[PDB]
RNA sequence: AUUUAAAUAAUAUUUUAAAAUUUAUUGAA
RNA sequence: CUAUAUUCUUUG
């Protein structure tokens, strides 16, 4: 009698989806809740696990934070391009970077002004070290499927340079080992691997050939 | 009747005890408790009445954390 | 792969619809609600 | 060199006579309560 | 009694010097002495054992 | 057979030969059914190793009238 | 599943690049809490996994095009050695894994 | 075959059929 | 057709409730929704990815949607995503710290 | 089928034969059963041994761009054998490595690669840390911390238990008295209605006067 | 013990089999001059833990 | 026999795979063999030399090979250099007092066959390390003077140089950060640290249930 | 691990008898 | 005998 009950539950589901009774967060009861904020909408969206497996992007271990701030309105003609690159980068790589790095905290903000210059703030595990603030510099010969990877490369090399600039790493190392888990708010839909935790964690296991 | 006197100091040490007819009588609403030798501690401790068939170390058998006056 | 159990089949279905309709899994489709700013910044 | 005179392990013992299935088992023997 | 050649050996027995074993009149009616009266003495309950075993004593 | 709560996949079983009676026949390449066998001699092991496939068609293949492609 | 280690040579079906995929040790479901329905089908699928992933839809991710898809084609190593040994060394760089000169 | 005969003690040779052919 | 019986009737009546909800006003809306958001995808997103992924405006549509799988109530894979964190297995019957048996 | 019904239908026996069976078996169940012959354990699978300038020529017919690591060891089901040096002999696993052994003995340099052992991220060494006794010691430790907690204030408690026992004994002991005296005076009255004049001595309460009741 | 004595009747010079097989009684079956070419089961085999299989070993 | 209870589900003296049951080699037998003229005092005495000199019969040999027992011997006059398995403490001190040598070799079965029949193998071939319980008790034991003691005190007892405390046992650390990298694993570790009370080692998960198998068990108590 | 022997080979085990059983054919109603 | 009792103690 499983099939018809199944049907029942599906029609029921679509009904509540038309009438706005449906809670999309129920599998997520045990997780802490991300920032409800004008840029952080990349957090509340349920991420497929597959495209998180697709974008595997690691930065230097000595990075504790990545902030992406962008203006809501862009007065400038080229302002829109910069905002779009910033928006796309904030939506594509922010959550994955957080997911794989797990000590890095990532936050994007939509700040409301007409300003054409979005910026990215990188913090290292040193409290005494100033954060590095990278500008978004779209070249007017580069479209929005290319420039975003350029910004990604810039962020990676920025984090790397920020991490190799660190006063003695002993401290940074123990602070890293003891820094709590930053990727807890991420909501992942495990699709076709949900059955036991070990393939929930399946992105951690890496095959090393020819040692 | 057959009951188990199990250590109040929770070592899970139980001793089979047969109730006297007074204690067999339902006259009172209490569990029997008696000072006996606990070999697991090698000391004298209170034993409490508890059911013989059941886990003698249950989770609910944990004492809450008590800070001791002694030391700093 | 011929599923011999129903949950095996919903696994099969899920990887299938991850393959054939992949436009579902691009980030713009995840973001249908934001092609613009947040929904509370609008008009009536 | 001074190596201590006796090992002291808080570990419990694994066997007693009044317990039916207890005792240390061969690695490929069937375990306790197998095939329930 | 478990000697040291047993399969299981137990821990130290209770030291005899503490918490002795009282010589109690046997409560079994066939083993009870005849003249022993059932001890009804109407008394205010003295809850500490220190005084309550003084009542069982005549030292004056 | 692992008692650990989390078991990420390993190249070779990390704890040595897998314990338990079932893992014996698993490592032998036999089915889990073998824990229920009393006769463990050569012939029974050969019988349940499954290399020989014992099953038949209802009619001889020349005379087979239905498409049984593999169903014996 | 799975008791033993095994190496496979798979072809990415979109871009036709050959990468290798390994299957390692995962333990049997507990014999003490016993389930016949788990153990037995696990056995049959184990035999299946051992033979060329016959009834399994292969799902992995391309390295040369990074996406997760099940287009993969499992190659027995003679078909691999037929595919590999007829190649120019510059297309070994594109189609195959690092080195493998 | 409620009970199996002891066939392991015989070497393999065909006995003559008792209603022997003329 | 028993009505005087309470839960035998009002539950199958609940059933016909549910399944006269669908094929009149529910199903055309679901189908129209599925049509409308692909229609949304192909003139807004797709013109970007045709440029991005390196295809034409046409063959990118055959690539991003290789097949049409529209969802009808007897075909659906899952109602909701499987739980992120699954609760922790205690020992057998509330034993502490551990149990010898299973 | 009679094989299911367990009939011994052997032809030397009754002349019959089992109907669903193959009429030819090139190797019967016993010599299928012996896996030592079939598998390669402890057994040489290549029976000819080549001189140096033979081995060098055999290695010379291998196409460049070939690794040994591309030739997986066949399973137990597959027979272990080597056809010697034939064309495409390097595709044969056992031939490859047997040749490798002759090349190790003869002091011939081995042009090909060597077999790689792929390993995971989570792998452990061979001498591996023990989980069993670490478990037993830590959970035991937990039990004795619990014991340390539970034993706080034990002696006073065990002092009050004895007082509660003595009280519970004493109260019912003294209630029993008032029960039994009203019982026995009721029986005194019920002996006094039947006119039995009971003396003072044969009464157990020997100062009792019945006229006062 | 009588059930253990029935392997050789009229061999009076023998001694009965023990409960658990001793090391001589394990080695006696590989130490004959009929087993000396069998490098299986020599010096005891089946009582040792098995050889680590080739890292690619599989029975299918 | 049914009036008698069962004990220790395998049986009291039970063999299992990997029980170390040694055949005895009495030190008196050895010294008799040396002073008689079977064996070189000049030479490291292996199990091979014992088999070849005929002092021990083929039947006696089984895995694991032998134990050196001092039976009726209160001293060893000359120095002896000997390699055997699992000698008793008194035999070892009796050898060492003379100025002799003992090395407790411990071999997997293949090792036995390769030492007893050296002629069969022309090249030195890769030999297995003996299994885990035997590595704990014999090969890496300074008291028995096993042969892996240097290897333990040089290579084995140190973790990976990068490794954190939790990942210490792993050959290579699976992740970079020592902190548990999964929110589920983290929840589980929290529950573990409140399950067991907060002891130092509680960070690493140890499973609540056991094997009761002989291949993981080590010495309960005894002289160090 | 305080602490003494030894001729290392097995293959066998009365006898005649039910009412019965099982397998495969033939025949009768 | 099988289950419940898993420390020196305990059920049918
Ligand atoms: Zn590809």
């Amino acid at each position: 009698s499983e099939r018809e009950a199944a049907q029942y539950k599906f029609i029921r589901r679509w009904e509540l989806q038309m009438r706005d009774e449906w809670d999309q967060l129920e599998p997520f009861k045990g997780l802490p809740k991300p920032k409800r904020q004008f840029g952080n909408e990349a957090a509340e969206v349920i991420w497929p696990y597959a495209l998180l497996l697709e974008r595997v992007v690691k930065v230097h271990p000595f990075t504790k934070s990545i902030y992406v701030y962008y203006a809501q309105r862009q007065s400038t003609a080229r302002g829109k391009l910069a905002a779009e690159i910033a928006r796309s980068f904030a939506r594509e790589f922010l959550i994955p970077i957080t997911f794989h790095n797990s000590q890095v905290y990532t936050e994007a903000e939509m700040l409301l002004e007409y300003s054409e210059t979005p910026w990215v703030v990188l913090h290292s595990l040193d409290n005494g070290q100033k954060p590095r603030i990278l500008p978004v510099a779209p070249v007017e010969g580069t479209p929005a499927h290319t420039a975003v990877e350029q910004l990604l490369a810039e962020v990676v090399q920025g984090c790397e340079a920020l991490g190799a600039s660190v006063a003695d790493p002993v401290t940074a190392t123990r602070v890293l080992n003891e820094r709590p888990l930053q990727n807890q708010y991420v909501r992942v839909d495990y699709q076709w691997f949900g059955d036991t935790p070990d393939e929930r964690a399946s992105h951690l296991v890496r095959w090393e050939f020819e040692p | 009747n057959m009951v188990a006197l199990r250590s109040e100091a929770n070592t899970g040490h139980m001793e089979g005890y047969l109730k006297t007819e007074t204690e067999r009588l339902d006259a009172t609403g209490r569990k029997v408790q008696k000072v006996l030798w606990d070999p697991v501690l090698q000391r004298h401790c209170l034993f409490k009445e508890t059911k013989i068939k059941g886990p003698f170390m249950t989770k609910s058998a944990i004492a809450k954390k008590v800070d001791f006056p002694i030391g700093g | 792969e011929i599923p011999k159990t129903p949950r095996e089949y919903e696994k099969l279905l899920e990887r299938q619809r991850y393959d054939e309709e992949r436009w579902k899994y691009t980030i713009e489709y995840l973001f249908r609600k934001y092609e613009d700013g947040p929904p509370e910044l609008l008009d009536r | 060199a001074w190596r201590p005179y006796q090992m002291l392990k808080p570990m419990p013992h694994n066997w007693g006579p009044a317990v039916r299935s207890s005792g240390v088992r061969g690695p490929h023997m069937q375990l306790l309560q197998e095939r329930i | 009694v478990l000697h040291k050649w047993a399969v299981v050996s137990r821990s130290a027995p209770p030291p005899r010097g503490l918490r002795p074993i009282a010589r109690t009149i046997p409560t079994h009616p066939r083993l009870r002495p005849v003249d022993y009266k059932i001890p009804y003495v109407l008394r205010t309950f003295i809850k500490d054992r220190h005084t309550s075993e003084v009542q069982h004593l005549e030292n004056r | 057979f692992s008692t650990f709560a989390l078991n990420p996949e390993t190249s070779v079983a990390p704890h040595g030969p897998p314990r338990g009676l079932v893992n014996r026949y698993v490592s032998m390449g036999l089915p889990p059914w073998a824990a229920w066998c009393n006769k463990v001699n050569r012939y029974s092991l050969y019988r349940m190793s499954g290399v020989t496939q014992r099953s038949f068609l209802p009619k001889p293949p020349q005379e087979m009238d239905v498409i049984w492609l593999n169903e014996r | 599943s799975s008791r033993f280690f095994q190496k496979y040579f798979i072809r990415c079906g979109n871009c036709q690049t050959i990468q290798r995929y390994a299957k390692g040790y995962k333990p049997i479901p507990n014999p003490i809490l016993f389930d016949s329905d788990a153990h037995c089908r696990s056995y049959h699928r184990e035999r299946r996994d051992c033979t060329g992933l016959t009834g399994t839809l292969v799902t992995c991710r391309c390295d040369k095009c990074a996406r997760v898809h099940s287009h993969w084609t499992v190659m027995d190593f003679q078909e691999f050695l037929d595919a590999k040994l007829v190649m120019t060394p510059e297309e070994r760089t594109a189609l195959l894994w690092p080195g493998a000169g | 075959i409620h009970k199996g005969w002891r066939t392991w003690e015989y070497q393999h040779t065909r006995p003559d059929p008792r209603p022997f052919p003329d | 057709e028993a009505h005087k019986e309470s839960e035998l009737h009002q539950n199958r009546l609940r059933w016909v409730e549910t399944m006269k909800w669908w094929e009149e006003i529910g199903e055309p809306h679901h189908q129209q929704h599925a049509a409308s958001e692909w229609e949304w995808f192909r003139q807004r997103v797709l013109p970007a990815k045709a440029a991005a992924m390196g295809l034409s405006e046409e063959d990118a549509a055959r690539e991003l949607r290789r097949a049409v799988m529209h969802e009808t109530p007897r075909w659906y894979s899952r109602i909701q995503p499987p739980n992120a964190r699954s609760e922790i297995k205690e020992p057998r019957d509330q034993r502490w710290p551990s149990s010898p048996k299973w | 089928t009679p094989m299911m019904l367990n009939i011994q239908n052997m032809m030397w026996w009754n002349g019959k034969r089992n109907l669903y069976r193959a009429t030819y078996r090139e190797k019967t169940w016993y010599e299928i059963s012996r896996t030592g012959a079939f598998t390669k354990g402890r057994r040489p699978v290549m029976r000819q041994k080549y001189s140096r300038e033979a081995l060098q020529a055999a290695l010379a017919m291998v196409p460049p761009g070939f690794e040994v690591a591309d030739v997986p060891r066949p399973p137990q089901r597959i027979l272990a054998q080597s056809e010697g040096i034939v064309g495409r002999w390097y595709s044969n696993y056992w031939t490859l490595h047997s040749m490798r052994y002759q090349c190790l003995l003869a002091g011939v340099e081995w042009p090909l690669g060597e077999r790689q052992r792929p390993r995971t991220n989570y792998d452990e060494p061979f001498f591996f840390a023990d989980f069993e006794e670490s478990k037993a010691i830590r959970d035991y430790r937990s039990r004795w911390i619990n014991v340390n907690r539970s034993l706080v204030g034990m002696t006073k408690r065990m002092k009050e238990a004895e007082e509660e026992a003595r009280y519970m004994q004493f109260r019912k002991l003294q209630d029993t008295f008032w029960s039994n005296r009203k019982v026995l005076v009721n029986r005194v009255k019920s002996m006094y209605n039947q006119g039995a004049r009971t003396s003072a001595k044969d009464m157990p309460i020997k100062t009792i006067n019945i006229k006062a009741f | 013990m009588s059930r253990l004595r029935i392997r050789d009747h009229s061999n009076k010079l023998r001694q009965p089999m023990r409960l658990r097989a001793t090391n001589a009684d394990i080695g006696s079956g590989s130490s004959s001059i009929e087993w000396e070419r069998a490098s299986n089961r020599k010096y005891g085999a089946m009582l040792a833990p098995p050889k680590r299989q080739d890292f690619e070993f599989r029975v299918v | 026999f049914m009036l008698a209870p069962r004990v220790s589900a395998g049986g009291p003296r039970n063999r299992y795979e990997g029980k170390l049951v040694f055949s005895p080699l009495r030190l008196s037998k050895l010294l008799w063999a040396i002073d008689t003229g079977r064996i070189n005092p000049n030479e490291v005495i292996t199990l091979y030399h014992l088999r070849q000199a005929n002092v021990v019969g083929e039947r006696e040999i089984v895995w694991p090979g032998f134990v050196l027992i001092s039976n009726g011997v209160r001293r060893v006059p000359y120095p002896i250099h000997i390699e055997l398995q699992n000698a008793s403490a008194e035999s070892i001190r009796l050898i060492e007092e003379a100025g002799g040598s003992f090395t407790c070799v411990y071999m997997t079965h293949e090792g036995l066959y390769q030492e007893l029949h050296p002629e069969e193998y022309p090249i030195f071939m890769d030999q297995e390390l003996p299994e885990r319980r035997g590595l704990e008790s014999l090969a890496t034991n300074p008291s028995k003077r096993g042969w892996l003691t240097r290897w333990y005190e040089d290579s084995s007892k140190y973790a990976h140089p990068a490794a954190g405390r939790r990942y210490s046992h792993y050959l290579k650390p699976p992740t970079e950060r020592d902190f548990p990298a999964t929110v589920e694993e983290y929840e589980m570790v929290k529950h573990h640290q409140k399950w067991h009370l907060n002891q130092p080692g509680t960070g690493t998960l140890l499973p609540w249930h056991s094997y009761n198998t002989a291949d993981l068990v080590k010495r309960a108590a005894g002289r160090l």
